């Protein structure tokens, strides 16, 4: 056997022709980018969104400089946030709950709190309880 | 012909409210990046923007289809504590304590009976082809909250649910309450609130067997799934199609012909790629709209059906619906539906009018009905042998002027 | 090719044949739950009821009422034997195709 | 022939909404009786056929 | 204003529930029984 290919017809396995290993092929990699604004009127730093990428290869390639786009003015800000859409890049990642503001995905939830950007998990609705007994209306 | 009995049974109804939201990067769909693809491709000037605004406006709907549809209870609840209550047993429809899932029992066996493309599960993983599908904004034990925080709610406030912030009652207080909606007296809830807590508690277990014995019955859920595999599988199979180029690769193309034709023959493979996506949006933008039809059913059937009484028939199930439960599901919602179904009838015997003391005795409700030894009044719901009064009857006109008439006497 | 569909064109009326024939004897319980033997001005009185005026109405005038609807009926027959626009979505139906 | 699919596909979407809508009437207004105001006929709905 | 006396009255709509079902055959279609036609078919694939 040469090379493999995967349950669609793009080869993604290859033995290597002089040592024979069996070497995985992915793709090298790529990916949608959203932006997060609250606005002009309110501020002019956003937080940028890579869909669907592990942040190992997002934060690497931005230092070793490998994308296009390529940005005059960026900075990483130390603040790559691992979310199951992708790469939260420049909010930061509160562990609260409030009601959602922008939707990223999978709970996760940006807004604008005192100010920056901020990302949190989404709350569903107020906790209420209502007492129960056989006798009361 | 009037019924005696009756005998509640449990209906399930299951509807589809979103499918699976997708993307697609072009170039890594059109050619798979090479220089030779770019160069033609700018020509064209601006067409991936117009299938990058059409996939995100579809995407944007199932999440708004979702949260429409179950986020109409805006005050979460507390599961009580004590989930068997006058007799009924909702343990197996509230989520179980024991277990970290929080998930009712019969939820976990939707999951089981209906339970290629870049997508991330936090395990990553991306393919050659540009297809791409999105995780939602609703997770799935998010939903099985609000499901859960329905039929608490319902199992604890009744029919006051929706009318604003959800108000305290008895369980059997507001059954019998339900029990008005349908036109039966309420005697009949009181009366024989152990069979009827041994026909609810029937019922449960078994659409509970059904479930896990027999199939098909969520089979418009698997639809939403299998068209989402054929419009993704056969997007996929027009890449080995070459359009009338001497190839599907772009590189064979690209090597072993000439710039006076490779140019021309992956100009052809470029626009013959076009029309593949631009099926597929168009396909993904039609039943898109058929999902929101259906979208707009399960608003509409957890509002007036849940949350209210229905009185239009066969809108939450056949016969008198009393009451109705939500469940979750991969893309869709799975009802189960509380029916009144009457039964034991008897052929009794009928007149419209009375004729007492020369006047013209009507029912006020009801019919007045002769079983062969006395007169009464009763409905057609039930049998309730009422004696005439002189106050459920009542007076217009003197005698023999309606026509067919029984010659009587009211007390 | 046109395909010939499932349920002909006599199965179709059929159903509403036997439709018909049910809530002429059977009432409102036709649907709701098992179809129950019921007199038929007895529905009557009952449909009077179930809109706000009371079956008063019904019994002390069976005969107007016979009389009016028999007419409308009637008139139905003459307005589909003459004119025309009144079936125009059915035949569109047919021309886009 | 791809562009006849596609008006099909947009025809056998209206056939589907109006038929939903033909099988609400006979459930309701056919095998009950309605009070949906200015549903099924127009005036104070007794039965319909 | 309280009316007195009354009138029934019947009245009627229609509805299409339906349309015709049709199919085509895709190779009598494009082709017309060349089989030449037929031989330069199966490289556009199964879009048929
Ligand atoms: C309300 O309805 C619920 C319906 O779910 C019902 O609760 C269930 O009852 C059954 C039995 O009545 C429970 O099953 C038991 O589960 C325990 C869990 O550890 C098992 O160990 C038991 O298995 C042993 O006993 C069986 C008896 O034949 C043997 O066949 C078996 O091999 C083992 O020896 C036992 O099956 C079930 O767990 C509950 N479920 C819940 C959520 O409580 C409940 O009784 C109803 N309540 C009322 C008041 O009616
Ligand atoms: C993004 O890419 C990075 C790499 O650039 C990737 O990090 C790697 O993830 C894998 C898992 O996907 C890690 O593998 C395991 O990690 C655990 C945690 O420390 C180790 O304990 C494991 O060692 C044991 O487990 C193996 C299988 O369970 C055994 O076979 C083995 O013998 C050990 O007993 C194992 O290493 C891996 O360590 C990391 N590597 C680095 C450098 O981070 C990351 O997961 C990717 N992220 C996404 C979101 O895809
Ligand atoms: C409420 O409305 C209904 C209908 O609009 C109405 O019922 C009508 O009552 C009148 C009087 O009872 C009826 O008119 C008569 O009908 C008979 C039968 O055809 C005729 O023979 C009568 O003809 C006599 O009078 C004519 C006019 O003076 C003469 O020209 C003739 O030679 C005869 O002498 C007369 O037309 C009418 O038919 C009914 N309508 C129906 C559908 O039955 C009712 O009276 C109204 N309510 C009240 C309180 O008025
Ligand atoms: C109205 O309907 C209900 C159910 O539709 C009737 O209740 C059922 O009545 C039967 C007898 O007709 C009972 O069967 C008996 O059960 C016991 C214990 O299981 C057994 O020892 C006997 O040999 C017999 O099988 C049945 O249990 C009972 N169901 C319940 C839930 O109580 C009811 O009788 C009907 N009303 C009248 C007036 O008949
Ligand atoms: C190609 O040559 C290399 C080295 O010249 C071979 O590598 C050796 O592989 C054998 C087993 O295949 C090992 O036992 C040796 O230890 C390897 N050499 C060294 C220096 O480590 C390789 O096998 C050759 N390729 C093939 C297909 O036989
Ligand atoms: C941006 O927001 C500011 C609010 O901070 C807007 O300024 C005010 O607008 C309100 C009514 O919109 C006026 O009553 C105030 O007098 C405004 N204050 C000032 C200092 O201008 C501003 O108009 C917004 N601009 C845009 C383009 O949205
Ligand atoms: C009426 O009954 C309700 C039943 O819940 C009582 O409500 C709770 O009462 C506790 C203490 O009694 C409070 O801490 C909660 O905040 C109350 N919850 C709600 C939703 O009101 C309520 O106190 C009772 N009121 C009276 C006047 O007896
Ligand atoms: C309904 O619930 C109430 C609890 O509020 C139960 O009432 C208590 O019953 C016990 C014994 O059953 C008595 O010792 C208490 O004095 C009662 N307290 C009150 C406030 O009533 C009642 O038993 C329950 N109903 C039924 C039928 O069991
Ligand atoms: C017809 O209905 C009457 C009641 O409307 C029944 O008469 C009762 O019969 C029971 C037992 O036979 C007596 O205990 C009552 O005192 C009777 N009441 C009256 C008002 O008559 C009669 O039995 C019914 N007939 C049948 C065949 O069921
Ligand atoms: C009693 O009712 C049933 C069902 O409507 C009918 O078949 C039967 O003939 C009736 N018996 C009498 C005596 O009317
Ligand atoms: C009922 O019908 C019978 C004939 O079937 C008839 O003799 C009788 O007069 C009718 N009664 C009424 C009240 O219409
Ligand atoms: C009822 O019987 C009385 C005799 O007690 C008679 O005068 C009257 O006309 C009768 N009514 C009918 C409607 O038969």
């Amino acid at each position: 056997q040469q090379f493999g290919r995967d349950v669609s017809d793009f080869t993604d396995s290859v033995r290597d022709p002089k040592t024979s290993e069996i070497l995985d092929i992915s793709p090298c990699a790529f990916g949608g980018v959203s932006v997060i604004t609250p606005g002009t009127n309110a501020s002019s730093e956003v937080a940028v969104l890579y869909q669907d990428v592990n942040c190992t290869d997002v934060s690497t390639a931005i230092h070793a400089d490998q994308l296009t786009p390529a940005w005059r003015i960026y900075s990483t800000g130390n603040n790559v946030f691992q979310t199951q859409a992708g790469c939260l890049i420049g909010a930061e990642h509160v562990d609260t709950s409030y009601e959602c503001d922008i939707p990223i995905g999978a709970g996760i939830c940006a807004s604008y709190h005192t100010k920056s950007i901020v990302a949190y998990t989404m709350s569903l609705g107020a906790d209420s309880s209502i007492a129960y007994s056989n006798n009361t209306i | 012909a009037i019924p005696t009995n009756f005998s509640i049974s449990i209906t399930t109804e299951v509807m589809p409210v979103s499918m699976a939201k997708t993307s697609v990067d072009c170039n890594m769909y059109i050619c798979g990046d090479s220089t030779e693809c770019a160069n033609l491709l700018l020509q064209y000037g601006s067409f991936c923007t117009q299938l990058n605004r059409a996939l995100s406006g579809i995407a944007a709907e199932q999440d708004r289809n979702t949260r429409e549809v179950f986020a109409q209870v805006k005050q979460m609840y507390k599961t009580p504590t004590l989930k068997y209550f006058g007799g009924f047993n909702f343990s197996q429809i509230l989520p179980d304590p024991l277990k970290p899932t929080k998930r009712s029992f019969i939820e976990d066996l939707l999951f089981n009976k209906v339970t290629q493309y870049g997508e991330c599960l936090l395990i990553c993983a991306q393919k050659f082809n540009g297809l791409t599908v999105l995780p939602p904004l609703l997770t799935d034990d998010m939903i099985a909250a609000y499901t859960a925080a329905l039929v608490s709610g319902t199992a604890t406030a009744g029919w006051t649910f929706g009318a604003g912030a959800a108000l305290q009652i008895p369980f059997a207080m507001q059954m019998a309450y339900r029990f008005n909606g349908i036109g039966v007296t309420q005697n009949v809830l009181y009366e024989n609130q152990k069979q009827i807590a041994n026909q609810f508690n029937k019922a449960i277990s078994q659409i509970q067997e059904s479930l896990t014995t027999t199939s098909t019955a969520l089979g418009k859920l698997q639809d939403v799934v299998n068209q989402n595999a054929q419009a993704l599988n056969t997007l996929v199979k027009q890449l080995s199609s070459n359009f009338g180029a001497i190839s599907s690769v772009l590189n064979d193309i690209l090597s072993r012909l000439d710039p006076p034709e490779a140019e021309v023959q992956i100009d052809r493979l470029i626009t013959g790629r076009l029309q593949s996506l631009q099926t597929y949006v168009t396909q993904q933008l039609i039943r898109a709209a058929e999902i929101r039809a259906s979208a707009n059913l399960a608003a509409t059937k957890m509002s007036e059906c849940v949350l209210g009484q229905s009185k239009r028939v066969d809108f939450c199930g056949k016969g008198y619906h009393l009451m109705s439960f939500p469940q979750a599901a991969p893309h869709g919602v799975v009802f189960l539906h509380v029916t009144y179904v009457p039964s034991q009838e008897r052929n009794f015997t009928t007149a419209p009018a009375i004729c007492h003391e020369g006047k013209a005795y009507f029912p006020r409700e009801g019919v007045f009905v002769f079983n062969g030894t006395s007169w009464f009044i009763t409905q057609r719901n039930f049998f309730s042998p009422q004696i005439i009064t002189t106050d459920n009857t009542f007076v217009s006109g003197n005698c023999d002027v309606v026509i067919g008439i029984i010659n009587n006497t009211v007390y």
